[PDB]
Protein backbone atom coordinates (compact mmCIF):
# COMPACT_ATOMS: atom_id res chain seq x y z
CA UNK A 1 0.00 0.00 0.00
CA UNK A 2 2.20 2.74 1.31
CA UNK A 3 5.11 2.68 -1.11
CA UNK A 4 2.55 2.78 -3.94
CA UNK A 5 1.23 5.92 -2.25
CA UNK A 6 4.77 7.36 -2.30
CA UNK A 7 5.21 6.32 -5.97
CA UNK A 8 2.02 8.08 -7.04
CA UNK A 9 3.03 11.28 -5.30
CA UNK A 10 6.69 11.53 -6.26
CA UNK A 11 7.26 9.00 -9.04
CA UNK A 12 9.87 7.27 -6.80
CA UNK A 13 9.54 3.48 -6.08
CA UNK A 14 10.96 3.28 -2.53
CA UNK A 15 11.27 1.05 0.50
CA UNK A 16 9.99 2.24 3.84
CA UNK A 17 12.73 1.61 6.39
CA UNK A 18 10.97 2.61 9.61
CA UNK A 19 7.65 3.84 10.96
CA UNK A 20 7.77 6.10 14.06
CA UNK A 21 4.61 7.03 16.00
CA UNK A 22 4.24 10.69 16.96
CA UNK A 23 1.73 12.77 18.87
CA UNK A 24 -0.20 15.43 16.98
CA UNK A 25 1.71 18.12 18.95
CA UNK A 26 5.05 16.46 18.04
CA UNK A 27 4.38 16.92 14.28
CA UNK A 28 2.39 20.23 14.27
CA UNK A 29 5.10 22.92 14.10
CA UNK A 30 7.16 21.08 11.53
CA UNK A 31 4.16 20.44 9.29
CA UNK A 32 2.25 23.70 10.11
CA UNK A 33 -1.02 21.85 10.72
CA UNK A 34 -2.10 19.50 13.52
CA UNK A 35 -3.42 16.06 12.72
CA UNK A 36 -6.66 14.81 14.28
CA UNK A 37 -4.72 12.00 16.07
CA UNK A 38 -1.39 10.13 16.25
CA UNK A 39 0.78 9.87 13.17
CA UNK A 40 3.08 7.20 11.91
CA UNK A 41 6.14 8.76 10.24
CA UNK A 42 7.06 6.20 7.59
CA UNK A 43 10.54 6.90 6.16
CA UNK A 44 12.43 5.86 3.05
CA UNK A 45 15.76 7.13 1.79
CA UNK A 46 15.98 8.14 -1.85
CA UNK A 47 19.64 7.37 -2.61
CA UNK A 48 19.51 9.03 -6.01
CA UNK A 49 18.56 12.44 -4.66
CA UNK A 50 20.02 11.91 -1.16
CA UNK A 51 16.60 12.62 0.24
CA UNK A 52 14.58 11.42 3.18
CA UNK A 53 11.06 10.83 2.06
CA UNK A 54 8.40 10.60 4.73
CA UNK A 55 4.75 9.53 4.33
CA UNK A 56 2.83 10.49 7.41
CA UNK A 57 -0.23 8.35 8.02
CA UNK A 58 -2.74 7.80 10.82
CA UNK A 59 -2.05 4.89 13.14
CA UNK A 60 -2.66 1.25 12.42
CA UNK A 61 -4.91 -0.19 11.36
CA UNK A 62 -6.21 2.60 9.09
CA UNK A 63 -2.84 4.09 7.94
CA UNK A 64 -4.81 6.88 6.23
CA UNK A 65 -2.35 9.14 4.41
CA UNK A 66 -2.08 12.58 5.98
CA UNK A 67 1.02 14.27 4.55
CA UNK A 68 4.21 13.73 2.56
CA UNK A 69 7.55 15.28 3.35
CA UNK A 70 10.72 15.28 1.22
CA UNK A 71 13.80 16.23 3.22
CA UNK A 72 17.27 17.15 1.90
CA UNK A 73 20.74 16.57 3.46
CA UNK A 74 20.55 19.60 5.72
CA UNK A 75 17.00 18.91 6.84
CA UNK A 76 14.98 21.41 4.81
CA UNK A 77 11.46 20.12 4.05
CA UNK A 78 9.13 20.17 1.09
CA UNK A 79 5.63 19.48 2.51
CA UNK A 80 2.50 18.38 0.71
CA UNK A 81 -0.83 17.76 2.48
CA UNK A 82 -2.55 14.66 1.07
CA UNK B 1 12.61 -20.12 29.83
CA UNK B 2 13.70 -20.15 26.21
CA UNK B 3 15.41 -17.09 24.77
CA UNK B 4 15.14 -15.17 28.03
CA UNK B 5 18.37 -14.54 29.96
CA UNK B 6 18.15 -16.04 33.49
CA UNK B 7 18.99 -12.95 35.67
CA UNK B 8 16.11 -11.31 33.86
CA UNK B 9 13.73 -14.31 34.22
CA UNK B 10 14.43 -14.62 37.95
CA UNK B 11 13.28 -11.08 38.57
CA UNK B 12 10.33 -10.81 36.21
CA UNK B 13 9.00 -14.35 36.79
CA UNK B 14 5.67 -13.27 38.30
CA UNK B 15 4.78 -11.59 34.98
CA UNK B 16 5.01 -14.76 32.90
CA UNK B 17 2.32 -16.57 34.91
CA UNK B 18 -0.20 -13.72 34.58
CA UNK B 19 -3.23 -14.05 32.33
CA UNK B 20 -2.31 -10.98 30.22
CA UNK B 21 1.18 -12.36 29.45
CA UNK B 22 -0.13 -15.84 28.74
CA UNK B 23 -2.72 -14.33 26.40
CA UNK B 24 0.11 -12.27 24.80
CA UNK B 25 2.10 -15.46 24.05
CA UNK B 26 -0.78 -17.21 22.33
CA UNK B 27 -1.61 -14.00 20.36
CA UNK B 28 2.03 -14.09 19.14
CA UNK B 29 1.80 -17.89 18.42
CA UNK B 30 -1.35 -17.29 16.41
CA UNK B 31 0.33 -14.51 14.42
CA UNK B 32 3.34 -16.71 13.58
CA UNK B 33 1.07 -19.59 12.58
CA UNK B 34 -0.48 -17.42 9.85
CA UNK B 35 2.08 -14.66 9.08
CA UNK B 36 5.74 -13.62 9.36
CA UNK B 37 6.40 -11.79 12.66
CA UNK B 38 9.47 -9.77 13.48
CA UNK B 39 11.85 -10.24 15.07
CA UNK B 40 12.26 -14.03 15.02
CA UNK B 41 11.04 -15.84 18.18
CA UNK B 42 14.63 -16.42 19.30
CA UNK B 43 15.48 -12.66 19.24
CA UNK B 44 12.44 -11.19 20.93
CA UNK B 45 14.27 -11.07 24.20
CA UNK B 46 17.71 -10.42 22.80
CA UNK B 47 17.89 -7.48 25.20
CA UNK B 48 17.65 -9.86 28.15
CA UNK B 49 20.71 -11.76 26.79
CA UNK B 50 23.44 -9.14 26.08
CA UNK B 51 23.81 -8.19 29.77
CA UNK B 52 22.59 -9.12 33.24
CA UNK B 53 19.78 -7.06 34.80
CA UNK B 54 22.11 -5.79 37.57
CA UNK B 55 24.50 -4.56 34.98
CA UNK B 56 22.11 -2.18 33.21
CA UNK B 57 23.60 1.34 33.35
CA UNK B 58 21.64 3.11 30.59
CA UNK B 59 18.12 2.67 29.13
CA UNK B 60 17.03 3.78 25.64
CA UNK B 61 13.36 3.18 24.84
CA UNK B 62 11.92 2.48 21.44
CA UNK B 63 8.52 1.81 20.05
CA UNK B 64 7.93 -1.30 18.07
CA UNK B 65 10.32 -3.57 16.07
CA UNK B 66 11.29 -2.75 12.48
CA UNK B 67 8.89 -4.51 10.18
CA UNK B 68 11.15 -5.29 7.18
CA UNK B 69 12.92 -8.57 6.49
CA UNK B 70 15.99 -9.07 8.75
CA UNK B 71 15.91 -5.62 10.27
CA UNK B 72 14.70 -6.15 13.84
CA UNK B 73 16.65 -8.40 16.08
CA UNK B 74 15.20 -7.48 19.45
CA UNK B 75 17.14 -4.36 20.37
CA UNK B 76 15.56 -0.93 19.83
CA UNK B 77 17.05 1.12 16.92
CA UNK B 78 19.61 -1.54 16.04
CA UNK B 79 19.65 -3.57 12.85
CA UNK B 80 21.09 -6.97 12.05
CA UNK B 81 24.39 -6.83 10.11
CA UNK B 82 24.57 -5.91 7.28
CA UNK B 83 21.22 -4.10 7.02
CA UNK B 84 21.69 -0.33 6.53
CA UNK B 85 21.05 1.88 9.55
CA UNK B 86 17.43 3.11 9.30
CA UNK B 87 16.77 6.88 9.13
CA UNK B 88 16.52 7.36 12.93
CA UNK B 89 19.75 5.37 13.45
CA UNK B 90 21.48 7.48 10.84
CA UNK B 91 20.64 10.47 13.01
CA UNK B 92 21.70 8.70 16.23
CA UNK B 93 25.07 8.06 14.62
CA UNK B 94 25.22 11.77 13.46
CA UNK B 95 24.75 12.83 17.05
CA UNK B 96 27.50 10.51 18.27
CA UNK B 97 30.00 11.92 15.78
CA UNK B 98 29.74 15.42 17.25
CA UNK B 99 28.98 14.36 20.85
CA UNK B 100 31.56 11.61 21.39
CA UNK B 101 35.02 12.59 20.15
CA UNK B 102 36.65 9.67 18.40
CA UNK B 103 33.28 8.14 17.43
CA UNK B 104 33.35 6.60 13.97
CA UNK B 105 30.39 5.27 12.00
CA UNK B 106 31.01 1.58 12.54
CA UNK B 107 29.82 0.68 9.04
CA UNK B 108 26.85 -1.24 10.29
CA UNK B 109 23.79 -0.72 12.47
CA UNK B 110 24.20 -3.53 15.00
CA UNK B 111 24.09 -1.95 18.46
CA UNK B 112 24.94 -5.11 20.48
CA UNK B 113 28.23 -3.58 21.54
CA UNK B 114 26.24 -1.05 23.58
CA UNK B 115 23.86 -3.69 25.00
CA UNK B 116 26.81 -5.78 26.21
CA UNK B 117 27.98 -2.82 28.28
CA UNK B 118 24.67 -2.31 30.08
CA UNK B 119 22.75 -0.22 27.59
CA UNK B 120 19.26 -1.59 27.67
CA UNK B 121 17.84 -1.16 24.22
CA UNK B 122 14.17 -1.74 24.97
CA UNK B 123 11.25 -1.46 22.55
CA UNK B 124 7.92 -0.94 24.35
CA UNK B 125 6.31 -3.33 21.91
CA UNK B 126 8.30 -6.43 21.23
CA UNK B 127 6.88 -8.02 18.07
CA UNK B 128 5.34 -6.82 14.83
CA UNK B 129 3.68 -8.56 11.90
CA UNK B 130 5.77 -8.21 8.69
CA UNK B 131 5.21 -4.93 6.82
CA UNK B 132 2.67 -3.55 9.31
CA UNK B 133 3.95 -0.86 11.69
CA UNK B 134 2.38 -0.92 15.19
CA UNK B 135 0.36 -4.00 14.26
CA UNK B 136 0.97 -5.70 17.58
CA UNK B 137 0.11 -2.69 19.80
CA UNK B 138 -2.05 -3.24 22.93
CA UNK B 139 -1.74 -7.04 22.79
CA UNK B 140 0.09 -7.21 26.16
CA UNK B 141 3.68 -6.03 25.42
CA UNK B 142 3.07 -2.47 26.68
CA UNK B 143 1.98 -3.94 30.00
CA UNK B 144 5.03 -6.24 30.17
CA UNK B 145 7.55 -3.55 29.25
CA UNK B 146 5.85 -1.24 31.76
CA UNK B 147 6.68 -4.11 34.22
CA UNK B 148 10.32 -4.13 33.10
CA UNK B 149 10.64 -0.32 33.39
CA UNK B 150 8.97 -0.32 36.87
CA UNK B 151 11.25 -3.08 38.09
CA UNK B 152 14.33 -1.05 37.09
CA UNK B 153 12.91 2.17 38.69
CA UNK B 154 12.19 0.35 41.96
CA UNK B 155 15.16 -1.97 42.34
CA UNK B 156 18.21 -0.28 40.81
CA UNK B 157 19.54 3.24 41.45
CA UNK B 158 21.30 5.91 39.34
CA UNK B 159 20.20 4.44 35.98
CA UNK B 160 20.16 7.02 33.16
CA UNK B 161 17.03 6.96 30.97
CA UNK B 162 17.31 8.53 27.54
CA UNK B 163 13.84 9.18 26.31
CA UNK B 164 13.42 10.09 22.64
CA UNK B 165 10.11 11.48 21.30
CA UNK B 166 6.84 11.94 23.22
CA UNK B 167 5.71 8.31 23.32
CA UNK B 168 8.95 7.45 25.11
CA UNK B 169 8.60 10.49 27.44
CA UNK B 170 5.16 9.02 28.29
CA UNK B 171 6.41 5.54 28.90
CA UNK B 172 9.03 6.95 31.33
CA UNK B 173 6.78 9.43 33.15
CA UNK B 174 6.71 7.41 36.43
CA UNK B 175 10.42 6.66 36.61
CA UNK B 176 11.44 7.59 40.20
CA UNK B 177 13.19 10.91 39.60
CA UNK B 178 15.00 10.64 42.98
CA UNK B 179 16.75 7.31 42.29
CA UNK B 180 17.48 7.87 38.58
CA UNK B 181 18.38 10.29 35.82
CA UNK B 182 15.96 10.99 33.01
CA UNK B 183 17.05 12.93 29.94
CA UNK B 184 14.41 13.78 27.31
CA UNK B 185 14.64 14.89 23.68
CA UNK B 186 12.51 14.87 20.46
CA UNK B 187 12.75 11.77 18.17
CA UNK B 188 15.84 11.18 16.01
CA UNK B 189 13.46 10.57 13.01
CA UNK B 190 14.36 12.94 10.19
CA UNK B 191 10.98 14.68 10.71
CA UNK B 192 12.24 15.95 14.12
CA UNK B 193 15.99 15.47 14.58
CA UNK B 194 17.21 18.96 13.61
CA UNK B 195 14.64 20.22 16.07
CA UNK B 196 16.36 19.05 19.27
CA UNK B 197 17.77 15.56 18.74
CA UNK B 198 20.98 16.81 17.02
CA UNK B 199 22.95 18.74 19.70
CA UNK B 200 21.12 16.95 22.56
CA UNK B 201 24.48 15.37 23.69
CA UNK B 202 22.64 12.57 25.49
CA UNK B 203 25.52 10.13 25.20
CA UNK B 204 28.21 12.22 26.91
CA UNK B 205 25.67 13.60 29.42
CA UNK B 206 24.78 10.06 30.35
CA UNK B 207 28.51 9.33 31.01
CA UNK B 208 28.66 12.62 33.01
CA UNK B 209 25.78 11.31 35.11
CA UNK B 210 27.25 7.82 35.48
CA UNK B 211 30.51 9.43 36.79
CA UNK B 212 28.58 10.87 39.76
CA UNK B 213 27.86 7.33 41.01
CA UNK B 214 31.49 6.35 40.45
CA UNK B 215 29.97 4.20 37.72
CA UNK B 216 32.24 3.44 34.78
CA UNK B 217 31.09 5.12 31.53
CA UNK B 218 29.66 3.57 28.44
CA UNK B 219 32.21 3.38 25.64
CA UNK B 220 29.84 4.50 22.94
CA UNK B 221 32.54 3.73 20.41
CA UNK B 222 32.62 -0.02 20.93
CA UNK B 223 30.23 -1.16 18.17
Amino acid sequence: NLSDIIEKETGKQLVIQESILMLPEEVEEVIGNKPESDILVHTAYDESTDENVMLLTSDAPEYKPWALVIQDSNGENKIKML
Amino acid sequence: MEFFGETWRRELAAEFEKPYFKQLMSFVADERSRHTVYPPADQVYSWTEMCDIQDVKVVILGQDPYHGPNQAHGLCFSVQKPVPPPPSLVNIYKELCTDIDGFKHPGHGDLSGWAKQGVLLLNAVLTVRAHQANSHKDRGWETFTDAVIKWLSVNREGVVFLLWGSYAHKKGATIDRKRHHVLQAVHPSPLSAHRGFLGCKHFSKANGLLKLSGTEPINWRAL
